[PDB]
């Protein structure tokens, strides 16, 4: 059963949570190939592990930049959580380490690129296409939430497509293990629940709201709340009104009304029956949840492949150096990393 | 159209996280 699987998953997780792996490789064991993404919150690089020739995605954070952004605790969260999890639609840490300058997290490489890239190019996904991805998110959240983890940054930019067309939920920079309410203003404007915008204490229900935004954007091709500036976006989100495209099915509209629900007592995922309100909704009627988890379902789209370590599904970013100071930076701040 | 309005907007690229 589901409850049995999750019980065992939690036991596996907690052992790694209470005794995190630390300093399990070194930069010089990897060959840097290409920058896969970059921004103020660090970068992800394709690297080759020398001893095996395996390819990995390596997230690199500059410790000093982390400190300036006040993301020390959040970064320790990300590493501590990712080294402890194990799930078909997550990329756990294979290795992690740090040097004088940077923090490194090495995980499975997904060569199909960001969902964001394909969604924008293709324009929108068909409902069955959207549903295939949504299913994997539903299961991943069921997993994370059962471990008391809140994810807090669902978006196409943080969803990677693997060689078989399945998804990896990446970017755990705002992920937190919390049993009660929490208060941090974080996320991405288009995906923020009303609770967050209005500076209330919130819980894992914000992830289920975020799922509503994702499913909408996947099926529509644009988000349900968009504008040129974040402030105009927040006004729309709190307003309590959403418009659906005429091509949206009845079932899709109804699922979304129940996900994009300002009222926490009625928002799907949050209620007495939990995730089963979502799993048992008419829109997911054709969804074989075990087949999704088992990866037996045929993906409606598979990315173009041309070999191992191919990067054609990713954009091109300017390659910056990986600089390592001769002096140790922020040692005490990141001692547990 | 809503699509036209989205595509003409300044937020069709990769969206950054926010924070305090
Ligand atoms: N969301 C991006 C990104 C942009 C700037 C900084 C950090 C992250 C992104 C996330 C993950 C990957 C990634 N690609 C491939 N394989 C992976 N495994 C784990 N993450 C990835 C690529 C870009």
């Amino acid at each position: 059963s589901v409850k049995e699987f999750l019980a065992k998953a939690k036991e596996d997780f907690l052992k790694k949570w209470e005794n995190p792996a630390q300093n399990t490789a070194h930069l010089d064991q990897f060959e840097r190939i290409k920058t896969l993404g970059t921004g103020s919150f660090g970068r992800v690089m394709l690297v080759k592990h020398m001893e095996t020739g395996n390819h990995y995605a390596m997230k690199i954070l500059d410790k000093q930049k982390v400190v300036k952004l006040k993301q020390i605790e959040h970064t320790l969260n990300e590493k501590r959580i990712l080294q402890a999890v194990n799930f078909p639609f997550l990329t756990k840490l294979e290795f992690s380490f740090k040097d004088n300058s940077n923090l490194y997290m090495v995980m499975e490489y997904a060569p199909g690129g960001e969902m964001f890239s394909h969604l924008r190019r293709i324009g929108r996904f068909s409902e069955p296409h959207a549903r295939f991805y949504a299913a994997q998110i539903v299961l991943t959240f069921e997993y994370l939430h059962s471990l008391d983890l809140i994810y807090r940054d669902l978006k196409p930019e943080n969803l990677m497509i693997d060689q078989q067309g399945y998804i990896k939920v990446t970017d755990f920079g705002f992920a937190k293990r919390v049993k009660g309410r929490t208060w941090t203003l974080c996320g991405t404007p288009e995906y923020l629940a009303p609770e967050i915008i209005l500076s209330k204490g919130y819980n894992k229900a914000v992830d289920w709201w975020a799922l509503g935004v994702l499913i909408y954007e996947m099926a529509a091709g644009y988000p349900p709340f968009f504008a040129d500036q974040p402030i105009q976006i927040y006004e729309k989100i709190v307003s309590g009104k959403v418009r659906f495209p005429s091509h949206f099915s009845s079932d899709l509209k109804d699922l979304l009304r129940n996900l994009l629900q300002v009222d926490l007592t009625k928002r799907f995922g949050n209620l007495k029956n939990g995730v089963n309100d979502i799993k048992n909704h008419k829109w997911f009627a054709t969804t074989d949840w075990i087949a999704i988890y088992q990866r037996k379902v045929e993906a409606p789209f598979i990315p173009k492949f041309k070999g191992p370590g191919d990067t054609s599904n990713f954009d091109d970013y300017e390659e910056e150096e990986i600089r390592v100071s001769i002096n140790e930076k922020c040692g005490k701040e990141f001692s547990e990393f | 159209t809503t699509y036209a309005d989205f595509i003409a907007s300044g937020r069709t690229g990769r969206r950054n996280a926010i924070h305090d």
